[PDB]
């Protein structure tokens, strides 16, 4: 069991940044790796970014990728996203996923069924 | 004595009454306690 | 061991080595967690393409097939040495006449 | 050289019975031993049921146990597997194998390779 708690979203101007945490509680010995996610209104959920926990190394879809920054801090039990170069795309409800499944191909992480889900929490990117 | 890897104790406790001179007297050691270990002993130390 | 290696849910507790560089030995244990580098480019400690972590985990579900589920094992070597043997059968007595 | 022909494969509800024969051909005086395979639609080959040809014993995968019955007529050269308290899981191809190894250990049967195999015939459990 694990429970996950996301903070830091909100409105931000397209081409600024903005930095999603996610706090894991609960048996957080059992964390093989971490995702984020997102869901636009109306749109199916869409993989963002990836993070193993032991390692550190990060697996990021193709429409984030250099503009996002996922990573960890094992000792405050927490993931964070730096969303840089916010876009129209980007508007959606990002959700933090816990499994505890060690995958030897980082790129899995992109497909494979997560254990836990955070609530969510909003980001909206004005429009100039 | 350590002997084919195993670790012979030989021992008898006497009553004496000498403090310097070693006591003149016969005995014999009866065999109590043999360890199976095949460890090589070339040295040891007393602990007091 | 299903009934003890395997919940609903899928058990990962249990890993096993998916990558080495070479066969192991007789008897060889290796628990090394090192990025193995399946490319010509080093990893320096960084997974990626062609940069792979080496182990991954069993999905042990009660639902499993029996060729999918838990089995422990366990493998007695007898080790032979320029040692007293210390290890010996019940060797059992019969009665005194 | 042999060929395996299946038959008797078909619909039944969960509970009830159905009963597969496998008809020889060939050079059947180097039958040692035969098997009993299944493969659900999308899920790997399974071990059902094997039988030593002279003598007469049966081994069973835990699944079937004391639901199916593998018999043979030395005679007729003819394997039969009965299949009783039919299930969920039993739906599936049903192949019947021949080797010509003689193997000591009857379980050995479960894992090693057979030298022949039949087109299969299809059998399916209806839902009460
Ligand atoms: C004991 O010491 C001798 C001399 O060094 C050596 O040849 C022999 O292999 C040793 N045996 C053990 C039990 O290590």
């Amino acid at each position: 069991q694990v429970q996950l708690v996301e903070s830091g979203g909100g409105l931000m101007q397209a081409g600024g940044s903005l930095r999603l945490s996610c706090a894991v509680s609960g048996r957080t010995f059992s964390t093989a790796a971490m995702g984020w996610f997102r869901q636009a209104p109306g749109k199916e959920r869409e993989f963002v970014a990836a993070i193993r926990w032991s390692g550190g190394s990060a697996y990021y879809a193709d429409s984030v990728k250099g503009r996002f920054t996922i990573s960890r801090d094992k000792a405050k039990n927490t993931v964070y996203l730096q969303m840089n170069s916010l876009k129209y795309e980007d508007t959606a409800v990002y959700y933090c996923a816990q499994t505890r499944v060690t995958r030897s191909l980082l790129s899995d992480y992109a497909t494979w069924p997560y254990d836990y889900w955070g609530q969510g929490t909003q980001v909206t990117v004005s429009s100039k | 004595k350590n002997i084919d890897g195993y670790f012979k104790i030989y021992s008898k406790h006497t009553p004496i009454n000498l403090v310097r001179d070693l006591p003149q007297g016969f005995s014999a050691l009866e065999p109590l306690v043999d360890l199976p270990i095949g460890i090589n002993i070339t040295r040891f130390q007393t602990l007091l | 061991s299903n009934n003890l290696d395997s919940k609903v849910g899928g058990n990962y507790n249990y890993l096993y080595r998916l990558f080495r560089k070479s066969n192991l030995k007789p008897f060889e244990r290796d628990i090394s967690t090192e990025i193995y580098q399946a490319g010509s480019t080093p990893c320096n400690g960084v997974e990626g393409f062609n940069c792979y972590f080496p182990l991954q985990s069993y999905g042990f579900q009660p639902t499993n097939g029996v060729g999918y589920q838990p089995y422990r094992v366990v493998v007695l070597s007898f080790e032979l040495l320029h040692a007293p043997a210390t290890v010996c059968g019940p060797k059992k007595s019969t009665n005194l006449v």
